[PDB]
């Protein structure tokens, strides 16, 4: 359909910076920056912080747009209309939560004759939402009002925190399409941990009682009344589908998964020319973590990947920790050169690093000063006799001088305790989940371990004193990333992964996973394994995860590129110029149910 | 009847009692979809 036609997109996360729903709507803004081309708009929450960094203020273009500003700041309500910085051109609807006065008491309980839904004082964000959603009605119902023959509207709301504005835009009966689009459910995120099996008793759960024992209930009644109230309910993940037909009670109309803007390069093999560079910078911080202890090949080393906000159980650490303990064994037990380097990049509290870790790096970096010293009174030996036409005798060229330095080096490199598991030290070792496992399962980085644990308890950065590279050099370095998970509602960690060139193991309940089982046929041969952990158990799912990583173990240097090449063509499917098709469709989807008057059934 | 909007404040709301969602829901389709 190519009516005109003027919609808004209504998120919390819209010039904030808070949670992962920004990051959804950073990259959507160049897709749907043309499909309705500068018609669309982005209604969000006014910060003073985020205004000098994202949000650069500009007059209205159409003077309907221009009173419907003025008339809603009269009354109390303050729109500062400007434009974020981001790419794409999102025109931003920007009103102050800090207004809360004027509306918060009167609508509130005119919230209460509507939806009868009540706000805990308590709980601060819950009487920031209501505001937040009473404000975008205004500007909506204006828009209706003071624009003559107004096209057919749509509402696109992100998160619990809009899904109050949703029911009141549909309770005013004003002309408007509703999509609400839950990146994550609220009730789910509780009853993931809370509730065993959640997954297997997603039909089962009390949907009421469940929430009202988090003391939640207020929240879960604003995303479900949501539902409800959008001729379209959607989704990102088919999983978080089944989640919301058994919990949210709304089936999702279409599942349009979230996507990146994927920064193509010129060489398609730029990545793997990028994988050689990193993994240099990863083997200059593995050839320092160990040192006297570097018996093992690190040509024939493999790096495994796994990161995310640090939840053992949700981001499946527990599932990975005791796979790597069979993958000891099964390297081990056979003849195998394979040493495998697992890096665990979750955030933790931190006090410092660990002395012996900075001295392995200080160390690292003597064993090259001792070998750059010895290197140019070698070299400066052979210019001089490339100079006077002599090949250089090779064994007087380093003098008892070099041989005492060298030999001193060596000696003083020698270690007896085995290389650290965790790169910092932490407040609470004994109480941290992953330390935990790793002295239980038996990987203390020895050298009959054929599989090294090495922990960051902070996120990477480039201005570090221990492994200088940040977050996406890192993933690129990286052979494999393995993301086993339960509540993932999508894969970011492991849908960045695929992005890039390196292959990743998603699961079957995480969002990503579910996604490249629909899409394409090949799950493991595209490189994308996916693991079943909704229709197995713990130790089976471990299991499943152990004849994975050792197929990648008994993968040939060759092998190994082809599938990271293989990986690469799985970008397009991850971009917004193909993944925002979803959403467009949804809006086709709800102007026609809404208004099927001029919109056409669109199957 | 104005009590249930208060036993709301401080999540004193009952999840299969006078809030119930069930009734929120019947009153979301007043407002038909
Ligand atoms: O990552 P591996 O399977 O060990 O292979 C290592 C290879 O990585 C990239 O493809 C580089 O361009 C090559 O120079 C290097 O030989």
């Amino acid at each position: 359909d190519l009516e005109n036609a003027v919609l808004f997109e209504v998120a919390w996360e819209v010039a904030n910076k808070v949670g992962g729903i920004y990051t959804v709507l950073q990259t959507k803004a160049k897709v749907t920056g043309d499909e309705w081309g500068d018609n669309y708009f982005l209604v969000g929450p006014y910060t003073e912080q985020g205004v000098r960094t994202q949000v650069e203020l500009l007059e209205a273009p159409t003077p309907a747009l221009k009173r419907t500003l003025d008339s809603m700041n009269s009354k109390g309500c303050k729109v500062y209309f400007g434009r974020w910085l981001i790419e794409g051109g999102p025109l931003v609807v920007l009103l102050d939560v800090g207004a809360s006065a004027w509306a918060l008491e009167r609508w509130k309980g005119e919230l209460w004759d509507t939806c009868n839904i009540g706000v805990p004082w308590y709980d601060r964000e819950a009487n920031d939402a209501v505001l937040f959603g009473f404000l975008t009605t205004w500007f909506l119902g204006e828009f209706l009002a003071q624009s003559e023959e107004k096209p057919h509207v749509v509402a696109h709301f992100h998160e619990w925190l809009a899904g109050v504005g949703l029911c009141l835009c549909r309770a005013r009966r004003l002309p408007v399409a509703t999509i609400f689009t839950t990146h994550a459910t609220l009730l789910g995120r509780y009853l993931c941990a809370g509730a065993v099996d959640f997954y297997n008793n997603l039909e089962n759960f009390n949907v009421d009682k469940e929430a009202g024992e988090r003391q939640i209930y207020h929240r879960y009644c604003m995303e479900r009344a949501a539902a409800h109230c959008a001729h379209v309910f959607t989704t990102v993940s088919q999983i978080t589908a089944i989640e919301a037909q058994h919990l949210l009670k709304r089936k999702p109309d279409i599942v349009t998964p979230n996507g990146l803007n994927v920064k193509k390069f010129s060489a398609m093999h730029e990545f793997q020319n990028l994988h050689a560079q990193s993994k240099a910078r990863i083997q200059e911080f593995v050839r320092g973590h160990f040192y006297g202890h570097l018996d093992f090949n690190l040509d024939k080393t493999l790096y495994f990947f796994i990161a995310g906000r640090y939840e053992f159980s949700n981001k499946g650490a527990d599932v990975f920790l005791e796979a790597l303990a069979r993958l000891n064994y099964l390297l081990r037990v056979n003849g195998s050169e394979q040493t495998v380097v697992a890096f665990f990049i979750m955030p933790a509290r931190t006090n410092n690093f660990n002395v012996e870790t900075l001295k392995g790096q200080a160390v690292r970096k003597q064993l090259w000063d001792t070998a750059n010293t010895v290197k140019e009174k070698f070299g400066r030996k052979l210019y001089e006799s490339l100079l006077v036409g002599s090949l250089p005798d090779m064994n007087k060229m380093l003098d008892k001088e070099d041989f005492t330095m060298m030999k001193r080096a060596i000696f003083a490199t020698q270690r007896q305790s085995f290389p650290p598991v965790c790169t910092h030290n932490m407040l609470d070792d004994s109480s941290d989940p992953i330390l935990t496992t790793i002295r239980r399962i038996g990987l203390f980085n020895s050298s009959a371990d054929r599989v090294k644990v090495i922990f960051h308890p902070e996120f990477l950065s480039s201005t570090s004193p221990l492994l200088p590279v940040d977050y996406e050099e890192f993933v690129r370095g990286c052979h494999l990333g393995v993301f086993p998970s339960y509540y993932e509602p999508w894969g970011y960690t492991p849908a960045e992964c695929t992005v890039m060139g390196i292959p990743s193991i998603s699961t079957n309940l995480s969002g990503f996973g579910c996604f490249m089982e629909e899409h394409i046929a090949d799950p493991s041969a595209y490189g994308i394994y996916i693991l079943d952990r909704r229709f197995r158990s713990l130790d089976d799912s471990c299991s499943q995860l152990t004849s994975f990583l050792y197929s990648f173990c008994q993968q040939s240097r060759r092998q190994r590129i082809i599938q990271r090449n293989r990986t690469e063509r799985l970008s397009d499917l991850l971009d917004w110029k193909y993944l925002g098709r979803y959403y467009m469709s949804a809006r086709h989807m709800a102007l026609s149910k809404a208004f099927p008057e001029h919109f056409t059934y669109e199957p | 009847s104005e009590e249930r909007k208060e036993r709301w404040e401080q999540g004193q709301a009952d999840y299969m009692g006078a809030d119930s969602f069930d009734n929120i829901k019947r009153k979301l389709d007043t407002y038909l979809q």
